[PDB]
């Protein structure tokens, strides 16, 4: 549970607890039985739902992935075939926020896909029902160029194929971090631009984005092309389970602009003025 | 007998003392140590610089006005040319250390102010560009003892030429969180009618075991003024803030011919 | 979030002003008029709009009209006049 | 069981327990073996349906709540895209009424959300399968503004995804009051309006619905526009398990006009009145 | 570790901390207590406020100048209208109270000046006036929370209209005693070099077991400038000393209707 409330009285006496001395570092530290007098009030309020499993325990949105299928004839039209989407949390702002008041992370991460359909046009026919292949393409095994190409056919790849219409698919990702936990903020680059280079790195990033490499999730639609234009949309979900942390920071007060720790402009200015400070 | 407002402490060669100093804060409630067997990354065999560089190194003395705005130094990187510290960092790809920071300002009693004393563990800062994100050059990022200063102003240049460094804005801390609440981090108050040292014990932080100290800045040091200088016969004084840094229990791996990083 | 449809208003001194304040919300917890004028109250329907009957107007006056609708404090103001030979 | 029946035979004594005093505030006492002749009857009846766990364990309907889904040009046309809901159980008359019997009550609920669809117009084409939002919005959480704002994705908010078709998607919120039972019927404002105050809080609405914020139920449909208007409904269902209730109260006779203890005044005369006092 | 400067005094739900204190006055060796069941006058259910008046209770403060003279409080009464303590008072025919008299006065270190802090049992005063003997109104003997001032003049008003009034002089005391001879009662003195707060404990001092409030004024707090204040650039400068007392161990009797008096 949380403290209870001791059954004190009012003192009189050389042991001041009400002082205390914030140079030293440490917070306050008085407990109102301390100032006033209390009565005594067992408590039964437990602090359950504040802990890390279930402040982190929802499936977050983290991106809207777009698909379509239909007769392709141009290139950019091939291109709507498939989507390949880089893994990272930072595509949405609450999801990280909530990742960010922790400098290091360990968690296993489990998935859930909700995926939406409609017609294009109107009177273009009809179509089957569908099955939609998800592939997690590890940093290094070939990324698709067209929709069927000798990539899908995932011989070692994690492939999941979802039949339109059942429930979504759910699969859980295991620690994969390379660390001992995921650096959520890296300060350094990835490599070290030496003196008299005539290789002239002088475009690194910043930061974070130079480490991560989670992957790829590459989705086309396994059906070939019906004769009405079928768009999908697709939300991949996360949610860490079995979470660790360490190392607290403060939240996210501005907006965010990029995927780095980077703050625009014209929304620097988080709080609002109070008319005076009397100002109930 | 004793006091908890005088403090010796000595490192290999070098001793600071103080006589109105605050308590120390062991960052997170862990002393530095060693890396120990059960969680050693390489298997090269270690080279512990054992009193040649856990020794205080005292930096250069930045002048705190009533208009100064704030200070940042990255801690593994201030230290880049101070000793053999800076000898063993560039001789080897791994490196492991503690820190003692010991931050020195000291006015009469009839000055007046305070200095927030922070230790911010990957201290990402934010780009002085809205060009391009995550997008800060070496140089501008690691500039070693001088350090850099916050500002008051969100001006980002149009130029990525000039927008290539830190947007070190004071009241978001740099990485936008918002300054009242750096109180998370291991951090110490000088006020100046209470102490004049801030002593910090900062233990090896980092997700990885040991990690290269030429690309990766463990620790951010900062200091912000949270009530400004402020002397009634002279308004415009200035009083010293020297930074005091020891590192402690040193540890470092792969050893080859020294890295040289550019200066431009 | 608040609405004070007579927001312009000349009238002269002494005379009644019809205010009428209401919200953007179907539940005011806590909706009034901040002024020190007399005024009862004005019949109409509706749990939402709302006009009250202020009276005796001498000086210019700017009252607020909060609401306590589920996201926050609102704020609305009218802006009266009076007139002298 | 219930009580059985004793073998008493007739009486001439003293003891007169046909005489009762409820002046005293105590009811009736004498049960049929004291002012007759009974037989025996063993009872194997039991009261079991009548408790409190059985009296509440229906799945009653609350509300109903409609959306839809076509392409939006207008800006009403674009409020037809989401509905939000404010949870509460007054808006419909029966289990209201099963409740204000009542004063306080303590309940751990259970709801289940079934579905239904149609096509609006004719020949506007077909669409897809479709998947349902429903954000459970505690007080504080930003309302949706739009259908597809930033406020949907609920990286921390209570969501599911039904998707339609399926069994209707069932979940179990637990008691969430701030009180130790929920007021039924609160008799108190929100606050005191104080002596010359400039402020003038003439408008303080009376009693319970001054204190009830348990959240707001947002409902999207997940899916952008068809090319054929889909009008949904939703009828949001509850079921108080766990049940525990204090301080019993008369029931419901009048009808409501509002979310108060109000009653319209065409609807004040609740019985019918009888041709004379002797009729069978 | 502990001092005798250092002391906080809690009573219900108020709180007194002061960093500068001197040592505090036990009245005559007692601390104060309910009326014991041996020494009962009254009969009837007694009344024990008991947290609702046993707090302390802060006075206005008055202004102490160069050429201030003195100040008067009459203990049971300048708490008449102070929260419930005033209202277990005049619905209540009987009343005993014990009394933590703490009167707060501070100044820099280049002030100077000694407040003698007195707590006289029956403080019988003389009147402003030669015409009668005894002879002072309700009004003018009971101020309540202002209190009055001392003088260093007797001027006796020819008028038995005006002369209903304390002849407070100064260096009589009011009742032609010197004021070098008050060091018999409980007394501190501030000392503006040494310390800052005065603290008096008072028991309920009285010839019967309990008596009326309303009528019969138990204590009198008397605050005399010994050295007067003197600031050496301003030399007209003002400090507050500001009274705050608590009342301790009250119990009342006799319930009734409300107790008004007169105003004029």
């Amino acid at each position: 549970t949380a403290q209870s409330t001791p059954l004190t009285s009012g003192v009189n006496s050389q042991e001041v607890p009400a002082l205390t001395a914030v140079e030293t570092g440490a917070s306050g530290q008085a407990v109102p039985s301390d100032v006033i007098e209390t009565r005594h009030v067992v408590n039964y309020k437990t602090r359950s739902e504040s802990t890390l499993e279930s402040f982190f325990g929802r499936s977050a949105c983290v991106t809207i992935l777009e698909v379509e299928n239909f007769n392709a004839t141009t290139d950019a039209d091939r291109k709507k075939q498939f989507t390949t989407w880089a893994i990272t949390y930072t595509d949405t702002v609450q999801l990280r926020r909530k990742l960010e008041f922790f400098t290091y992370s360990r968690f296993d991460l489990e998935m859930t896909f909700v995926i939406t359909e409609r017609y294009y046009a109107s009177n273009t026919g009809h179509a089957r029902n569908q099955v939609y292949q998800l592939m997690y393409i590890p940093p290094g095994a070939p990324r698709p160029t067209a929709w069927d190409d000798y990539t899908w056919q995932s011989s070692s790849n994690p492939s999941v194929f979802y039949t339109y219409g059942s429930a979504p698919p759910r699969m859980s990702i295991p620690y994969v971090g390379i660390a001992n936990a995921y650096s959520h903020f890296y300060d350094g680059f990835a490599r070290v631009p030496l003196k008299d280079e005539t290789v002239d790195s002088g475009d690194t990033y910043y930061g974070l984005v130079t480490i991560n490499d989670f992957g790829t999730l590459a989705v086309r639609v396994v059906n070939e092309y019906n004769p009405a234009r079928i768009t999908s949309k697709i939300r991949v979900y996360m949610k860490p389970k079995h979470v660790r942390c360490w190392c607290p920071r403060p939240p996210r007060a501005v907006p965010y602009r990029g995927e780095g720790v980077d703050f625009k402009q014209d929304s620097i200015t988080p709080l609002t003025a109070v008319e005076n400070i009397n100002t109930f | 007998g004793y006091s908890d407002r005088v403090r010796q402490i000595t490192l290999g060669n070098s001793t600071i003392t103080t006589q109105e100093a605050a308590n120390a804060v062991v960052a997170y409630g862990e002393w530095p140590s060693y890396l120990d067997d059960k969680e050693a990354n390489p298997i090269d065999a270690p080279t512990e610089p054992d009193v040649s560089s856990n020794r205080f190194y005292t930096l250069d003395s930045v002048q705190w006005k009533s208009t100064s705005r704030g200070w940042w130094w990255k801690l593994p990187d201030a230290l880049k040319d101070m000793g053999m510290f800076g000898q063993n960092m560039y001789y080897h790809y791994l490196g492991r250390s503690g820190y003692t920071v010991h931050v020195q300002c000291n006015a009469s009693k009839f000055h007046q102010g305070a200095l927030g004393v922070f230790a911010i563990p990957e201290y990402v800062m934010a780009c002085n560009t809205e060009a391009k994100t995550s997008y800060v050059s070496y140089v501008n990022a690691n500039p070693g003892e001088k350090g850099g200063v916050f500002d008051n102003a969100y001006n980002p240049s149009a130029e990525a030429s000039e927008g290539r460094k830190f947007a070190a804005l004071d009241y978001l801390l740099g990485c936008g969180v918002l300054a009242g609440n750096a109180f998370v981090y291991p951090h110490q108050i000088i006020n100046l009618r209470t102490n004049n040292s801030a002593t910090l014990v900062l233990p090896y932080v980092n997700s990885l075991a040991i990690d290269c100290m030429a690309k990766h800045n463990n620790w951010g040091l900062v200091i912000l003024p949270l009530c400004k200088l402020d002397y009634a016969p002279n308004s415009s004084t200035e009083i010293p803030i020297t930074v005091t840094i020891a590192p402690m229990f040193t540890e470092f791996n792969g050893l080859r011919n020294i890295t040289v990083p550019a200066t431009q | 979030q608040t609405s004070v449809s007579p927001s312009k208003v000349i009238l002269p001194r002494g005379g009644s002003v019809l205010v009428t304040c209401s919200t953007s919300c179907d539940q005011p917890k806590l909706l009034g008029i901040e002024t020190p004028l007399p005024k009862k109250e004005l019949l109409l329907p509706g749990n939402n709009r709302k006009v009250y009957e202020l009276s005796n107007v001498q000086e210019d006056s700017q009252p607020m009209c909060y609401s306590n609708c589920p996201d926050g404090q609102s704020t609305a103001k009218t802006f009266l006049t009076v007139y002298w030979t």
